RNA sequence: AGCCAGGAUGUUGGCUUAGAAGCAGCCAUCAUUUAAAGAAAGCGUAAUAGCUCACUGGUCGAGUCGGCCUGCGCGGAAGAU
């Protein structure tokens, strides 16, 4: 499970998912996952995609993970009245702005990588489009 | 000419007299019988190359007997006494495993005149070479 | 030197052999073949599947140790050219080939180190002193040294994790873990009680003594701590508590019982105010009736396992180390051996291949 | 006749059909690969 | 888009696996006759045999194929007087 090693903080807000994103472009490999739909992908969710991917590949090529939960969701015990502070840190997000290439890949044919993404959407929570490598 | 009625393409090696460890069951399943390849099959063994693999047409009657013309010895058998090796694929050009040279294949290919439809001799040679390619022996030229 | 060494391979080759009967198992392949070779074998698929595999196998013995009496004699033929002539190749060709069946052996030999579930697995051996007081601690602890000198010899770990030392001198209970490659094969066939015949140094009259110590050998095993029991095999189930709480805890359905569906084992909760606290706590519960169920099954197995071992008996008395005539009988050697210093030092070679056998 | 959301061609002989409103699949060499949406 | 036949041989490519010849598995994945035929794509045999497809010569006679692009539409879509 993906989980950043060391916190400078263990808690945080809410934030706003507004705004658009920055890891846009395909950078390292040929073939990428570009999110359509704005979320938050919980880290459960991102070691999910990965294992779908990796079986679609059945063990085949280089595969890059852009995305990291650098957010921490803070949530309640079940059942607690409203007040006392802060809930616990359950899981770990990152939230995506539309735009965001998630995971890249080379060394398959294009359909396989297709294909592979297509599990992963499964996989995660938000809306996506298959992208190419792009020249310039 | 009459239509295919039942065949099974099963045979081993020639020297070998009645087929019936590897094989077994296949030949004498139909019609002809297993004790009809220890007389009709080593009839036709020496004449031309004993010890070796060759295929023989197997056109089951309901007469009981049956029609066979032997081809040629296979690119795979013959490929073996001047290779110099045993060993194939698996791991086959990845590391080479043995050594073929050009002419020792032409002097292959000229055996099975009778066994390829052919028009040229220079077509079988390389038809040999692509053989012994996919087995795992690399051309040396 | 080499071709008597051949000759020492045959000899053990042909006492190999016997037991797993050459005169048997080629006249079990022979009615196979007789039904196989039909092409109407096929009617029953069930008994042929059987049939099929075990031929298959049994033919990859009878063969070898035929192309083994056939072998020896070739490479001694090939060895016999060579050194008459002075010629140096044949004779390095005669080795090589020889060298063939050394393996083929070891394997026929690995095979019968190969039956069984747990054989390459780590080993542990447990040697319990018997009733002697004083004579059966002073055996078991013999027995550990020559254990320990065995383990020396073939080449293991030898791990001491439990020793109780005698009350005078010896060893009252002994537990030593032997790690490596085939650990418990080597020893999977010493397990049981063995009979020491002496002249006690203990009895102030010099007595001469019948002692027993146990040497109950037993492999390590996976750990398998709980099976991750999946939400598809609970049975969560909600209802009120019983008692006092005037409007509130008549109507909540705080209380829970979780049935586990395949097996009916029934774990409530009615404790906590929270059904979410309670449904996580008889889980817990639920979860520890699961490993007693399955803790409890596993030791009934065990027992059961055991009860077939005790009625064996006297059959557990194994190897009579007849110390006061030096000779020593294993049941199912059948052999003596005049050297106890060489047995006690921890070479058993001779007694574990027939009692495997 | 399976009970779907996802109406998918799942070999060759599978043949996807809107009769007047549902959704369907129906094989012509499996009776299993048949599905509806509903 | 239909239909008529071929759809292979050198070949059983080879190495293999309780049984694999395209099909428990591993790799080569070249060439012959060629109008085409993959060392065979999906069914199927105990492995073979067999049913087909990619492709190929004819017939039929005009547009057809899959991408995104959104506009709207279905399903997905079940409650209690
Ligand atoms: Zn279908």
């Amino acid at each position: 499970m993906l989980q950043p090693k060391r916190t400078k903080f263990r808690k945080m807000h809410k934030g706003r998912n507004r705004g658009l994103a920055q890891g846009t472009d395909v950078s390292f490999g040929s073939f990428g996952l570009k999110a359509v739909g704005r979320g938050r992908l919980t880290a459960r969710q991102i070691e999910a995609a990965r294992r779908a991917m990796t079986r679609a590949v059945k063990r085949q090529g280089k595969i890059w993970i852009r995305v990291f939960p650098d957010k921490p969701i803070t949530e309640k015990p079940l059942a607690v009245r409203m007040g006392k502070g802060k809930g616990n840190v359950e899981y770990w997000v990152a939230l995506i702005q539309p735009g965001k290439v998630l995971y890249e890949m080379d060394g398959v044919p294009e359909e396989l990588a297709r294909e592979a993404f297509k599990l992963a959407a499964a996989k995660l929570p938000i809306k996506t489009t298959f992208v190419t490598k792009t020249v310039m | 000419a009459k239509k295919v009625q039942a065949y099974v393409k099963l045979q081993v090696a020639a020297g070998m007299a009645n087929p019936s460890p590897p094989v077994g069951p296949a030949l004498g399943q139909q019609g002809v019988n297993i004790m009809e390849f220890c007389k009709a099959f080593n009839a036709k063994t020496d004449s031309i190359e004993k010890g070796l693999p060759i295929p023989v047409v197997i056109t089951v009657y309901a007469d009981r007997s049956f029609t066979f013309v032997t081809k040629t010895p296979p690119a795979a058998v013959l490929l073996k006494k001047a290779a110099g090796i045993k060993s194939g694929s698996g791991k086959p050009n990845k590391d080479k495993v043995g050594k073929i040279s050009r002419a020792q294949l032409q002097e292959i290919a000229q055996t099975k005149a009778a066994d390829m439809t052919g028009a040229d001799i220079e077509a079988m040679t390389r038809s040999i070479e692509g053989t012994a390619r996919s087995m795992g022996l690399v051309v040396e030229d | 030197p080499v071709n008597n060494r051949i000759q020492d391979l045959t000899e053990r080759s042909d006492v190999l052999r016997g037991y797993l009967d050459y005169d048997a198992k080629k006249e079990r392949l022979e009615e196979v073949n007789a039904e196989l070779e039909q092409p109407d074998v096929w009617n029953e698929p069930e008994r042929a599947q059987a049939l099929g595999k075990e031929r298959s196998s049994l033919e990859a013995v009878v063969d070898t140790l035929d192309q083994m009496k056939q072998g020896l004699e070739d490479v001694s033929g090939l060895l016999e050219l060579a050194v008459e002539a002075d010629d140096e190749e044949t004779f390095n060709e005669a080795v090589a080939e020889l060298d063939a069946l050394e393996e083929k052996l070891a394997q026929l030999e690995f095979r019968r180190m190969f039956s069984g579930e747990y054989d390459s697995a780590d080993c542990y051996l447990d040697i319990q002193a018997g009733s002697g007081g004083t004579e059966a601690q002073d055996w078991a602890s013999m027995l550990e040294r020559m254990y320990l000198r065995w383990a020396e010899s073939r080449g293991f770990k030898t791990e001491i994790i439990e020793e109780s030392e005698g009350e005078v001198a010896g060893i009252k209970s002994v537990t030593i873990k032997i790690s490596g490659d085939y650990a418990y094969g080597w020893l999977r066939t010493e397990t049981g009680v063995h009979r020491l015949v002496r002249k006690s140094p203990f009895d102030s009259g010099g007595r001469r003594h019948t002692s027993f110590s146990s040497a109950f050998v037993y492999p390590e095993v996976d750990d398998d701590i709980d099976i991750e029991i999946n939400p598809a095999d609970l049975r969560i189930d909600v209802y009120r508590t019983s008692g006092a709480g005037g409007q509130h805890v008549n109507r909540t359905e705080s209380a829970v019982r979780i049935t586990h569906i395949p097996t009916g084992i029934v774990t409530q909760c009615q404790n906590d105010r929270s059904q979410h606290k309670n449904k996580d706590q008889a889980m817990k519960q639920m979860k520890a009736k699961l490993y007693e169920l399955e803790m409890q099954k596993k030791n009934a197995e065990k027992q059961a396992m055991e009860d077939n071992k005790s009625d064996i008996g006297w059959g557990s008395q194994i190897r009579s180390y007849v110390l006061d005539d030096s000779r020593i009988k294993d049941l199912r050697t059948g052999v003596e051996t005049r050297n106890t210093q060489a047995v006690l030092d921890g070479s058993l070679d001779q007694f574990i291949e027939a009692s495997l056998k | 006749m399976k009970v779907r959301a996802s109406v998918k061609k799942l070999c060759r002989n599978c043949k996807i059909v809107k009769r007047d409103g549902v959704i369907r699949v129906i094989c012509s060499a499996e009776p299993k690969h048949k599905q509806r949406q509903g």
